[PDB]
C-alpha cells in the first residue's frame, strides 16, 4: 500500500483528492508516491505539504477544543482524557509518519537549496506540532529537534535564497510562531518577523507582478503577526 | 493564535 | 469495538467528537452505543443522525466532485473512475452501517412515534443517498426502497404528530427532496412541500417561542425550495 | 440543488 499503483497516479490521485478536499486520502496518495523513492518535483513537494497540513491541522483543531474541555473540567470521569489521548495518539501518529517519510530519504536525497530546505522546515513544523502536545522532558527534546531543523533551514535559506523566497519566508514565518507559541520567546519571534519583513520588503523591486504577489501575501501574515504579538 | 504559513 | 466501553461513555464520548468537529468518531461511538441493544432516547438519536448525516455529507460532497469531473473526460486513463469508484464504495459502506442499525434493531423495538417516524426517515434518507450513487436496475429497486421506508414514516407521522412537528417537517422536507432529485417527479415534489408548508402554518398558532423556531426553521428550507422549484 | 433537512 499504495505498492501496486504507479507513481504517476498516486500524484493524479492526490490532486483529485485534494479537489475533493478529501485531505486524509491526498495524505496517504503522497506518501505512497514518497515510498517510491524519487526524488519529488516542486509541485509534488507543495502536495505532499498540502495533504499532511490539512490533515494535522483537523487533528489539532480537535486536541485544542478537547483540551480546553479538559482543563474545565480541572477547576467527573475518565472520558474527556481518554478521548484527548486517543486525538493525541492519531495526531502523534500522523507526525511520526511525516517525520519518517522526511528521514527516509526525502531530507538525506535533497541536494538543491529548494528542496532541502522545504524539508528541513516541515521537519521544523511536524516536530513543532509534536511540541504543541508534549509535556516533558520529552518536551524539551522535541523543541530542540524542532528548533535545530528549522535552524539548518535557515541557514541554508539565507546563504542560498533570496529573501523574498515564498519558502524562504514561510520558513521564517513558521519559525516565528515557533518562537513566540512554542519556545517560550516572543522577543526572538517579533526580532525575526521584523528582520525578515523588512529585507523581503527590500528586494519585491526584483520581481515580477506574479512573484510579488506570492511574497506579499507571506509577508501579510507576519504582518499580522507582528500587530498581534505589539 | 499567531497565524502560520497556510496551506496553499 | 466499542464493545468494551459502557455505553454512557460512549454517548459522552460523541458529544465531545461533536463539540470537536470529528464526525468519524462521533458515528462510531454512535454505533457503538446502538449495539449495546438498547433503545435510543430523543437526544441519542440526534447525537446518531448528526454523526451519520456528517460523515456521509463529506462523502456526498466529494463523490460529487469526482462524478463532475469524470463527466468532463468524457466530452485519459482509469485514474478518476478508479477515485470516483473508490470514494463511492465507501460511501455506500457507511449508509449500509446505517441501515443495518436500523435494521438490527433500531426500527424493530421503535413503538413510539416520534421513535418510529425518526428511524423510517433516516432509513429513507440513506437510501436516498444510496441511490444518488446508483445507477441500475439496482437503482429502481434502491429508490423503491427510499420511497416505501418515506411513506410508511409520512403515514405514521400523519396520524401521530402535529403538522410542526419538527420531524414531521423534517420529513416531509427530505420525502419532497427524494420526488425532487431522485424519482424524477417535481411536480409530487412542490405539492408536497406547499401542503407541508400550509399545514405548518395553520398550526403555529398552537406553539410556544421555542416551539415556534423549531418549526419555523424548516418551513423555510421547504419554502426555499419551492422558490428553487418555480 | 435542493436543500434537505440540516444537522442541528
Amino acid at each position: 500500500a499504495m505498492g501496486s499503483m504507479e507513481r504517476a497516479s498516486l500524484i493524479q490521485k492526490a490532486k483529485l483528492a485534494e479537489q475533493a478536499e478529501r485531505y486524509e486520502d491526498m495524505a496517504a496518495f503522497m506518501k505512497g508516491a514518497v515510498e517510491k523513492g524519487e526524488e519529488l518535483s516542486c509541485e509534488e513537494r507543495n502536495l505532499l505539504s498540502v495533504a499532511y497540513k490539512n490533515v494535522v491541522g483537523g487533528q489539532r483543531a480537535a486536541w485544542r477544543v478537547l483540551s480546553s474541555i479538559e482543563q474545565k473540567s480541572n477547576e467527573k470521569g475518565p472520558e474527556v482524557r481518554e478521548y484527548r489521548e486517543k486525538v493525541e495518539t492519531e495526531l502523534q501518529g500522523v507526525c511520526d509518519t511525516v517525520l519518517g517519510l522526511l528521514d527516509s530519504h526525502l531530507i538525506k536525497e535533497a541536494g538543491d537549496a529548494e528542496s532541502r530546505v522545504f524539508y528541513l522546515k516541515m521537519k521544523g513544523d511536524y516536530y513543532r506540532y509534536l511540541a504543541e502536545v508534549a509535556t516533558g522532558d520529552d518536551k524539551k527534546r522535541i523543541i530542540d529537534s524542532a528548533r535545530s531543523a528549522y535552524q539548518e533551514a535557515m541557514d541554508i535559506s539565507k546563504k542560498e535564497m533570496p529573501p523574498t523566497n515564498p519558502i524562504r519566508l514561510g520558513l521564517a514565518l513558521n519559525f516565528s510562531v515557533f518562537h513566540y507559541e512554542i519556545a517560550n520567546s516572543p522577543e526572538e519571534a517579533i526580532s525575526l518577523a521584523k528582520t525578515t519583513f523588512d529585507e523581503a520588503m527590500a528586494d519585491l523591486h526584483t520581481l515580477s507582478e506574479d512573484s510579488y504577489k506570492d511574497s506579499t501575501l507571506i509577508m501579510q501574515l507576519l504582518r499580522d503577526n507582528l500587530t498581534l504579538w505589539t | 493564535r499567531s497565524a502560520s504559513e497556510p496551506s496553499l
